[PDB]
C-alpha cells in the first residue's frame, strides 16, 4: 500500500537525478506502472483481491476488464451482505457432452459451478446460468491501473516496492545503452529477476510455470 | 429428494464433478440399486376391458421395472410366461371370447394381457424403477441409502478417463463396496424393517 | 426412439467421437443386446398360397431375428428343421398336392415353408432384431435399458486403435459389464416383469 | 484496452528521440501492430476473440479471415439472442470412413460438431452441415488489424505493453543509420522473448509449446 | 492477404533506404516472393490453399505444377457443385501386390481412394482410376507465384509478414557482406528462424520434420 | 518450371556485380547446373522424373544414362497407352538361387518383378527377362542436363531456387580473386546447408539419410 513517491524517490537516487531532469516525475512513473503490471504478471502472488462482481444473463461471462486472470471464485454473494453459497470450478467439454443446451437451461438464483479455462483468459462460463445481476467475489489477476501522480498509492505488497524500484532503473538505464552496451541495464533485469525469483513468499516463480494453483 | 444430497459425497470422492454428470451417475447407480433391493414400491389402479394391451400409469421419475402382483376385480392372478399359455391355453391370440381372467402374460415392455379378455377394474402391485432422466429420487433412495447409491456414482465417475477424477484403485474399491452393500440388501424385499423370516415353499 | 438419448453416455466416457461412427457401434451392441435379452417382438399377418415361399415384413428399422411362434389361420403350427422333414416325411419337395398346414420349415434366411402348401392367412409371432442401419431404435432399447447397449457400444468404440479415445483397460470392463447385464437380462423371455417361474418341462 | 499513444510514448522515451524525428510516428505504429501480431502467435492467450459467424451452408467452412487459428467453437448460436446448442469437437478422418456422403446430407438447422485440423488453418469442418446460415461462437486468436493512427486503440491487454516496447526497440535499432545500435538490438529481442517466457498467467511459451488445448 | 506494398514499406523502413536506391522496388519483390517460397516450405500451414482440380483419366495423376505437396485431398467434388463422397489414403504396395492390373480396372464416377508419396511430389495415384476428368478437391501447399508490382497481394497470414520482412534483411544484407563478415546477414537469418520456430499456432518446425501429417 | 534467368539475376544481385562483367554468364549458368545436381543429390524428391523406357530383351538392364538412380518402378506399360499391369520389387540373391537359370527363362511380353541393388545403381534386373523392347515407367532421381543459355529453363521446383542461389554464391565466391571472400563462402555453404536441411515438405536430409522408401 505504497504511495509512487517513495519508489520515485529511489529511483530518483540510485540515478543522480533528484529533481527529475533526465527522468522526469511522469516517465518515472510510467516505468512504475509497467513495472507493477510486469510483476503482477510473474508473480501472480504479489496483487490480489476479492472483488464483488455481478454476472450477466446467460451462461457465458466476461471477468472485469482490467484483471489478468481469475484463480480462484470461492464464494457466491447472496443479495446484499449475506456471504451465501460457495463455488466450486469444473470442466466444460463433460458440461458440454451431456445436456448439450446447458446454456438454455433455466437461470438459477444463485451459480454453483463455473468454468474458466487458461487459454481463453477473459471468458468464464458459470453453471447453471446466471440470472439478474447475481454479484460474485473473484480472485482475479488485477493489473494496476496506471500511476499518474507522485502522491498516488500503490496497493502492491511493500517489498514488489524495491522489485519495483530494479525493474525502473532497467527501463531508464536502457535509456544510455551506449554504455558498456547495455551492460549495467542487463545487469538490473538479472537482479530484479533474482530478486523475485527468490521469493519464498508468494508464488515460486523458480518453479514451473503456472504450476500453482 | 433432490439430488444436492447425494453431490456432496460425490465432491469428496470426486473433486468438482459436473452436476449432470454426478446427476446421472446417481440415476444410473440407484437403477442399479432399484434392480438388486427391489425396494420401492408403488400401488396403481386402471380400467382394462374390450381387448386392449394396456399399459401401466408410473409416476414421471419412474418405470414399472416388476410387479410383485396383479388384482383384477380383487383376484389374486396368477402370471405365468407366453410359452405356457402357447402350450396349455391353445388359440389364445386368435380367440376373442371373454370371460373371469386367470392369466397374465406381458407380450410387450409394460402392457398387460389377461388369458379372457374382461372390462374390469385392473390393480397393479409393482416394483418402481427410477427413470435415466429423473430430476427427484425417491425418500428411500435419498434419506437412508444415500451411501450405497454415492459409492456406485463414484465407481462410474472415477472410471471417467482422461480426467482429474480418474483413479482406478478408488473406482474398484467403491465397486467391490456397492456390490457388496446392494447384496446385503438383495434380502429386504422378504425380510423388511419388520424381520420377516425367509421360509422355502413346500411341495408334497 | 433416437439414439441421440444414448449420445450422451458415449460422450461422457468417449468425448469426440464422431456421431455416425457411435451410431453405428450402438446398432451393433443393439443387436447383441437382443440376439442374448430376444426381447423385441411384433406380429404380423399375411396370406400364402399356391407354393408360394413368402417372406416376413417387419418394421423397416428392424429385421426377423427368430421366429417365437407361427400359426396357420389359426393352427399353432410345429415348426421342423428340414433334415427332419427328409427322414419323417418323404417327396415334400417334389409333392404339390395341397393340405391341412402341420409343420414350418425355413429354407432361406426369411421364407417360410409349410409341408402342405394352400391358401390361407399367416400369423407370425417372431423376436425382433435392429438392423445394422436404424435411426431409431424401439422404446424398450432405448428409454428402459439405454446403459447396457451403451456399454457395448462403449466398448466398441474404446475399442478403437491409435486414437485419443483408445483404452484397453476400460474397454475390457465395459465389455465385462454388458456381457454380465446380457447374462442376468437373458431370462426376462420366460420372466417378464410380471415374475412369472421358469419351469421345466416333464417328459413321460 | 490500451491506445497506442502510451506505447508510441515509450518507445519514444526509449530510444533516445522523443520528438519522433529519425523514427516516424507511423514507423513506430506499424512496428506497434507488427507487435501485437507477433505477441499473438507467440502466445496465443494475449488475443482471443469470441467471434459470432454465420456459417455458409454445406460441411466446409471457412474461418473469419482475420483470425491466426480457432481453439474452440463454445456455443451454436441459436436463432437471434439465445445461446443454443453446445459443439465439441470430434474426427474428420472416421466421419469420413463412415458415411462417406457426409457432405451430401440434410443440412441441420444447428449443427453438432467441429472438425478442426491444425496443418490447414484457414479451413474447419461442421457436422452435420450448416443450414441458412447459422451462426456459431468462435474462439480465435485474433490478430489485431492495423495502428493507423497515434491514438488507436490496442485490444490486447495492458500487461503486454512491455513485451510490445521490447519489440519496437528491436524493431527500430535494427535500422541500418548511425543513431540506431546493433548489439542493442540483439539484447532488446532476448528481453522480449524472456518477457514472454515469463508470463506465468497466458499459455506458456517456454516449458510447453503448442501443447496447450 | 497483405499487399507487397506493406512489406516494402517495411524493409525500406529497416533498410534506410526510403526511395528504394540502393534496393529497387523490383528485387526487394523479387526478395519477398523468394521468402514467401521458402516459408511456405518450411512451415506448410503458414499458406495452405484448396484448389479443386479436374483428374486426367487414368490411375496415374499429376497434381497443379505450382504445389510443392500434397497433404490431404478431402472430397471428391461431384459434378457441379454437390460435395459428393470423401476419400482416404491408401497403401500402392498393397494395390500393386493384389489386382495387379489395377490401373486397367474400369474407370468411376468417383474415386475412392488416393496413394500419395512424399518422395515423389508430383504423381499421386487414384482408386479407382479416374473418368472423363472429375474434379477433385486438392488440398496442396500452393507456392506463391510473383510479386510483379508493389500493389500485388500475398495471400499469405499476417505474421508472416514480419518473417517475410526478416528474410528480406537477410537477402538484402547479404549484399555489403563486408561489414563484420556478414554477421548482420547472420543475425537476421537467426532472427527469421526463430520467429519460424516459435510459432505456436501452425505447423511445428522445431518438432520432427514431417512429422505432423 | 522457373527459367534459369531469374536465378541468375539473384546471383548477379547477391555479388555486387550486375553486369556480370566478372562472374560471366556461363560461369553463374555452369553453378545454376551443377547447383541442380547437388540438390538432386541430397535430397532426391527436388527432381524425380517419369520416364517411359524400353528395355532391351534379357534379365540384365540399364535404366537410362541421365539418371541418378531409380527410386520405384510402378507401372509396366501395356503396347500403346494401355498402362498395363503394375511391378513390385524383389531380392534378387533368391531369385538367382531358385531357378538359377532364371537369365535363360523364356522372354515375358510383361515384366513381373525388378531387383535393383544400391551399391551398383546403373544396372537394375528385371523378372521374368523382358521380350521385344516392353517399354515400362520409371521413376528416377532425373539428373538436369544443363543450362547453356540465359533464357533455359530449369525443370526444377521454384522452390529450391534459394538453394541454388546460395550454391551459386558459394561456388562464385569462392574464387581466387580481389573481387571473392571467403568467410561469405563457407557461411553460403552453411546458408545451403541449413535452407536444404529445413525443408519439411520433400525428403528428409537432416534426420533420416538414405532410408527414405
Amino acid at each position: 500500500a505504497f504511495p509512487a513517491s517513495v519508489v520515485l524517490s529511489r529511483a530518483a537516487t540510485l540515478l543522480q537525478d533528484e529533481d527529475h531532469e533526465r527522468w522526469t516525475v511522469d516517465e518515472l512513473l510510467e516505468w512504475l506502472t509497467d513495472g507493477t503490471r510486469e510483476i503482477v504478471v510473474r508473480k501472480p502472488s504479489a496483487y490480489m483481491k476479492t472483488t464483488t462482481a455481478a454476472l450477466v444473463a446467460g451462461s457465458k461471462q466476461a471477468l472485469p476488464e482490467d484483471a489478468i486472470q481469475l484463480i480462484d471464485v470461492p464464494r457466491n454473494l447472496k443479495t446484499d451482505g449475506s456471504p451465501g453459497r460457495a463455488v466450486t470450478a469444473t470442466d466444460r467439454r463433460l458440461l458440454d457432452t451431456e445436456n448439450p443446451d446447458w446454456h438454455s437451461m433455466k437461470p438459477a438464483g444463485q451459480i454453483r459451478h463455473y468454468t474458466y479455462d487458461s487459454n481463453v483468459p477473459t471468458v468464464f462460463y458459470t453453471y447453471p446460468p446466471a440470472a439478474a445481476g447475481v454479484q460474485v467475489e473473484l480472485v482475479c489477476a488485477w493489473r494496476h491501473p496506471a500511476l499518474t501522480t507522485q502522491n498516488d498509492v500503490v496497493q502492491m505488497g511493500a517489498e514488489f516496492v524495491s522489485a519495483l524500484v530494479s525493474w525502473c532503473l532497467y527501463r531508464a538505464s536502457s535509456k544510455d545503452s551506449e554504455f558498456a552496451n547495455g551492460a549495467v541495464a542487463a545487469a538490473h533485469y538479472s537482479a530484479f529477476s533474482d530478486a523475485l525469483g527468490a521469493q519464498a513468499t508468494g508464488t515460486p516463480t523458480t518453479q514451473a510455470a503456472a504450476a500453482a494453483a | 429428494k433432490p439430488l444436492d444430497v447425494f453431490m456432496p459425497i460425490i465432491h469428496r470422492f470426486a473433486p468438482g464433478c459436473p452436476e449432470p454428470t454426478a446427476f446421472a451417475a446417481i440415476r444410473e447407480a440407484a437403477i442399479k440399486f432399484c434392480e438388486r433391493t427391489r425396494l420401492w414400491r408403488c400401488d396403481d389402479e386402471f380400467n382394462v376391458g374390450a381387448d386392449e394391451c394396456a399399459e401401466v400409469a408410473v409416476p414421471y421419475g419412474a418405470a414399472l421395472y416388476e410387479m410383485e402382483l396383479v388384482q383384477f376385480n380383487g383376484r389374486n392372478m396368477r402370471p405365468v410366461s407366453t410359452q405356457w399359455l402357447d402350450e396349455q391355453v391353445p388359440d389364445w391370440r386368435t380367440t376373442t371370447q371373454s370371460g373371469q381372467a386367470q392369466y397374465v402374460t406381458q407380450q410387450s415392455e409394460d402392457t398387460l394381457t389377461f388369458v379372457p379378455a374382461e372390462a374390469g377394474s385392473v390393480r397393479v402391485y409393482g416394483l418402481l424403477k427410477p427413470t435415466l432422466d429423473a430430476d427427484s429420487l425417491p425418500d428411500l433412495l435419498a434419506d437412508t441409502y444415500r451411501k450405497t447409491i454415492a459409492d456406485g456414482a463414484l465407481s462410474e465417475l472415477l472410471i471417467i478417463p482422461g480426467k482429474a477424477w480418474m483413479s482406478a484403485d478408488l473406482a474398484v474399491f467403491f465397486g467391490t463396496r456397492f456390490d457388496r452393500e446392494l447384496d446385503r440388501l438383495s434380502t429386504k424385499t422378504i425380510k423388511g424393517q419388520q424381520r420377516a423370516p425367509v421360509r422355502t415353499r413346500a411341495q408334497f
